RNA sequence: UUAAGUGGAAAAGGAUGUGGCGUUGCCCAGACAACUAGGAUGUUGGCUUAGAAGCAGCCAUCAUUUAAAGAGUGCGUAAU
RNA sequence: UUUGGCACCUCGAUGUCGGCUCAUCGCAUCCUGGGGCUGUAGUCGGUCCCAAGGGUUGGGCUGUUCGCCCAUUAAAGCGGUACGCGAGCUGGGUUCAGAACGUCGUGAGACAGUUCGGUCCCUAUCCGUCGUGGGCGUAGGAAAUUUGAGAGGAGCUGUCC
RNA sequence: ACGGGAUAAGUGCUGAAAGCAUCUAAGCAUGAAGCCCCCCUCAAGAUGAGAUUUCCCAACUUCGGUUAUAAGAUCCCUCAA
C-alpha cells in the first residue's frame, strides 16, 4: 500500500496518545477517540506517526491503508479541521440560523429544522450558501448529506439543495 | 435499476463491482445501473 | 333503512313517481341507507311527459323515511312512508317542486337547493 | 395514576353542554382504603392495594362471607383498617403519592378524566356457534338438515386432526373485559359516585376498577 | 492443502473464486502503478452528410509541437 | 394445478360435479401499495423489496368446475388442503328402472344428441379433535392473600373533511 | 392510524484494498402496514414444583404412630349477578 507507505503522518502542534488498541488526539480542537485496531501497529518517532501492517496477509494489506487514512483525517481535523459547503437553487427556497440549529423552507405546511450537533457549526453566508465546519470529516459529510436529503436536486429545473460542484443532469421535460 | 441474471458493461464508463456479495454495475448515467438476480 | 330493491316514492316533479334502488353508495359492503345518504335506482313508474323517463338509471337523495332519525338531543323523528328525490350529480334537483315535509338533516349533506324549495323542514 | 373500585349500580342519562344527550353508568365507589404498599426492593414492583367495600369483624363460628376469617383481620388490622370485601392491586399509581390506611375518595377523578374501566362481563352459560361466534345458519327451507350447527371442522386426511382454536361451542359469558376510554362526566362527593359515559361490562352491583386511560 | 451447513439439492449464461503449476509473453532507460503537468495541428483534406471541424456513412485516412500527442486514442456530441 | 404409466393395495366398496357452512397448511400478490429504483412531469408504465400483516362486493344470466352483463368498491389469487370440507347440509348436474323427439339399426335396441319424472343411512367407542370438574402432587404443620417463562392467544383494514 | 428497537429493497457518509475511484472489507448513519415490546386465560401441573398475613404443638410418643387434640374447609340447608 502506498497509502501504508505514506505512514509518514506529521502533527504540526497536536499531541498523539496512544492508549493500547485506542488512540486520543488532540490539538487546537482535541477530542478525537478512536479504538483503531489490534492487528497494526504504530510508533511515533518524534514528530511522525508510522503505521506498521504484519504478516502482508489480504485483511493485513487492507487495514494498513484504513488505519493510515484514519489516524490522517484525525489529526488533519484536529489542526484544521474540514468543511463542506452546499448552495439551494429555488424559488422561495431559503434557510437561515435560529441559535445553534438551522430552518430550511423548501416548500412544505412546514419548515424543516436540524439541530446542530456538538463539534459541528452552521453559517448561512447569503441565505442560499450554507458552510458546515467542524473537526471530523465523517461528521461534516454525514450532516452535509443529511440536509441535503431533505430536498434533492431537481431533474427539471435543479431546485433542492445541491453541493456546491455539484453537475445535475438537467433534463427537458 | 435493471435486475436480470447477465449484467454486462454497456457504455465503456460502466464498471463492475461487489457490493454484500452481488455484481452490480455504476455508469454515470442512471439507466445503465443493474444488479443481478 | 332502505336496502337494495326497496321502493321509494318519488318527492319531486320530474317526471318519475316509483323507483327500486339498486346501490347505496359509500362503501364496500354498506348494507343500508339512511336520510339523507345518495342511492342508484331505477324508474319503475312514469308521469307521462316529464323529463325522466321509465327505465331509466338515476341517483337519488332520501328524504323522508319511515324509520326515521335519531339526533343528539336524543329526540328522534319517524315519517309515514319513504320518499326520494331525483339529484343531479352536483346535489341539485332534477325537477323544480317538492312535495311533503323534509328532515332537517339534509342541510348537512349541503342539499341546499332541496331545503329550499321543499315546504316545511322538518 | 389515579385508581378506585366501585360498584355498578344501574344506568341512566344526563343533558349535557348545548342539551346534548348522554347515557351514563353510575358508579357508587364508596370506602376505599390502601390496604398495602408494595415495593421494588421487598416484592420486585411497585404497586398499592385497594379493599373495597367493608365487612363485618371476624365471629367465631360464621359460616358465610360476611365475616373475615382471622387472616382477612390480621391484614387488615397492619392499616387501621375493618375488613373489606374485595381487593385489587395498582401498578399504574405513584406508591408516593399514598399511605398506607389512607382513603381513596371519590374526588381523585375530576369531570373530563378519560379512564379505561375493567369489570368481569356478564355470564350465559353453554352457548352455541351461532351466539358465542358470529357464525351464520343454514337454509331454513328448501330441503336444508342444517339451521345452527358449525360446517365442517378441518379438511382431510391432510390434517387429519382438528386444529387447536377452532370455535365450538361452549360456555360464554363471564371473562374480564376492559374498555378503553371511557370519561368521567360528573363527580359526586356527597352520595360517592361516578357518572362514567357509556356502558360498563358486568352486571348490576358487579365490581368495577377505574384507572387513568393510558392511550 | 479446505471452506458451501457443501455436508444433507445437478443444471443453461453472467461475473470474480482457493489458488496453482504447465505456462506463454510484459519493465531499474524504473513491471499495472495511479499519479496530475502535453493535448494539438495545414487537416473534413474529400463525397463535405441537417453544418458535424472523433460520428447521415463512404474516410483519400498526408509533414507535425515536442523527451511526448492522433487529415485527433476518445468522452462526447443538435455542433463546441 | 387437462395426458403417459398404470397397477405400485382398493370386484370381502377410498361417496362423483356445483352450491352452502367453516376454515386454514399456509405460498410468484389485486388493494393499502408500506416502501423504493428507472426508456418514472404529476397520472401512468415497468422493475425491486414486502407481504398470504390485514382486507378482498351485491345482483341479472347456466347444465356443471367454464363463462357473461348491471351497479358498486381502496380493491376483486393459489391450488395442491382427497380438483379442502356429504359419519356438517343440499341433490340443480351425471346415471337407475317410465316416457318422448332427432338419428342409426331388419330387429331386440343404441347414441349420449336432446327432453319431462325420479328413496341418500349411522345412539360416537379402543381412539384421535372445544368447554367444565374430581384426584395423583403435594416438603415446615397447614391455611388466606399475586409469577410473568412463555404453550401462549387475540393479527384487525380503509374512505371522504 | 401505539411509539419505540432491529431490519428488507434502497439512499448515503467515511474508507482502503485494487497505490485511484468505490455504500463495504473494518466503521457510522438512515431506511417498511412486514419482525420484537403497553388487551386476555394458565398463569409450580413452569409433576425441576416462583413472591407478599393467621395458626402450630401429646399425655405418653423408635414424639413414628393411636384416640387425638389442634387452621381453616366441607357435608347439609335458604338462594342468584
Amino acid at each position: 500500500s502506498r497509502v501504508g507507505k505514506k505512514i509518514i503522518d506529521i502533527p504540526s502542534d497536536v499531541t498523539v496518545t496512544f492508549d493500547g488498541n485506542h488512540v486520543t488526539v488532540k490539538g487546537p480542537k482535541g477530542e478525537l477517540s478512536r479504538t483503531l485496531n489490534e492487528r497494526m501497529t504504530f510508533k511515533q518517532e518524534e514528530n511522525t506517526i508510522e503505521v506498521v501492517r504484519p504478516s502482508d496477509s489480504k485483511e493485513d494489506r487492507t487495514n494498513h491503508g484504513t488505519t493510515r487514512a484514519l489516524l490522517n483525517n484525525m489529526v488533519q481535523g484536529v489542526s484544521q479541521g474540514y468543511v463542506k459547503v452546499l448552495e439551494l437553487v429555488g424559488v422561495g427556497y431559503r434557510a437561515q440560523m435560529q441559535g445553534k440549529d438551522l430552518i430550511l423552507n423548501v416548500g412544505y405546511s412546514h419548515p424543516v429544522e436540524i439541530k446542530a450537533e456538538e463539534n459541528i457549526t452552521f453559517s448561512v453566508e447569503k441565505n442560499t450558501v450554507v458552510k458546515v465546519e467542524g473537526i471530523s470529516k465523517e461528521q461534516v459529510g454525514a450532516l452535509a448529506s443529511n440536509i441535503r436529503s431533505v430536498r434533492p436536486p431537481e431533474p427539471y429545473k435543479g431546485k433542492g439543495i445541491r453541493y456546491q460542484g455539484e453537475y445535475v443532469r438537467r433534463k427537458e421535460g | 435499476m435493471k435486475v436480470r441474471p447477465s449484467v454486462k458493461p454497456i457504455c465503456e464508463k460502466c464498471k463492475v463491482i461487489k457490493r454484500k456479495g452481488k455484481v452490480m454495475v455504476i455508469c454515470e448515467n442512471p439507466k445503465h445501473k443493474q444488479r443481478q438476480g | 333503512m332502505i336496502q337494495q330493491e326497496t321502493r321509494l316514492k318519488v318527492a319531486d316533479n320530474s317526471g318519475a313517481r316509483e323507483v327500486l334502488t339498486i346501490k347505496v353508495l359509500g362503501g364496500s359492503g354498506r348494507k343500508t341507507a339512511n336520510i339523507g345518504d345518495v342511492i342508484v335506482c331505477t324508474v319503475k313508474n312514469a308521469t307521462p311527459g316529464g323529463v325522466v323517463k321509465k327505465g331509466d338509471v338515476v341517483k337519488a337523495v332520501i328524504v323522508r323515511t319511515k324509520s326515521g332519525v335519531r339526533r343528539n338531543d336524543g329526540s328522534y323523528i319517524k315519517f309515514d312512508e319513504n320518499a326520494c328525490v331525483i339529484i343531479r350529480d352536483d346535489k341539485g334537483p332534477r325537477g323544480t317542486r317538492i312535495f311533503g315535509p323534509v328532515a332537517r338533516e339534509l342541510r348537512e349533506g349541503n342539499f341546499m337547493k332541496i331545503v329550499s324549495l321543499a315546504p316545511e323542514v322538518l | 395514576t389515579k385508581g378506585i373500585l366501585g360498584r355498578k349500580i344501574g344506568m341512566t342519562q344526563v343533558f349535557g353542554e348545548n342539551g346534548e344527550l348522554i347515557p351514563v353508568t353510575v358508579v357508587e365507589a364508596k370506602e376505599n382504603v390502601v390496604l398495602q404498599k408494595k415495593t421494588v426492593e421487598v416484592d420486585g414492583y411497585n404497586a398499592i392495594q385497594v379493599g373495597f367495600e367493608d365487612k363485618k369483624a371476624y365471629k367465631k363460628d360464621a359460616k358465610s362471607n360476611k365475616y373475615a376469617n382471622k387472616p382477612a383481620e390480621g391484614h387488615a388490622k397492619k392499616a387501621d383498617a375493618a375488613p373489606k370485601r374485595f381487593i385489587r392491586e395498582f401498578r399504574n399509581v405513584d406508591v408516593d403519592a399514598y399511605e398506607v390506611g389512607q382513603e381513596v375518595s371519590v374526588d381523585t377523578f375530576v369531570a373530563g378524566d378519560v379512564i379505561d374501566v375493567t369489570g368481569v362481563s356478564k355470564g350465559k352459560g353453554f352457548q352455541g356457534a351461532i351466539k358465542r361466534h358470529g357464525q351464520s345458519r343454514g337454509p331454513m327451507s328448501h330441503g336444508s338438515h342444517f339451521h345452527r350447527a358449525p360446517g365442517s371442522v378441518g379438511m382431510a386426511s391432510d390434517a387429519s386432526r382438528v386444529f387447536k382454536g377452532q370455535k365450538m361451542p361452549g360456555r360464554m359469558g363471564g371473562n374480564t373485559v376492559t374498555v378503553q376510554n371511557l370519561e368521567v362526566v360528573q363527580v359526586d362527593t356527597e352520595n360517592k359516585v361516578i357518572l362514567v359515559k357509556g356502558n360498563v361490562p358486568g352486571p348490576k352491583k358487579g365490581l368495577v376498577e377505574i384507572r387513568t386511560s393510558i392511550k
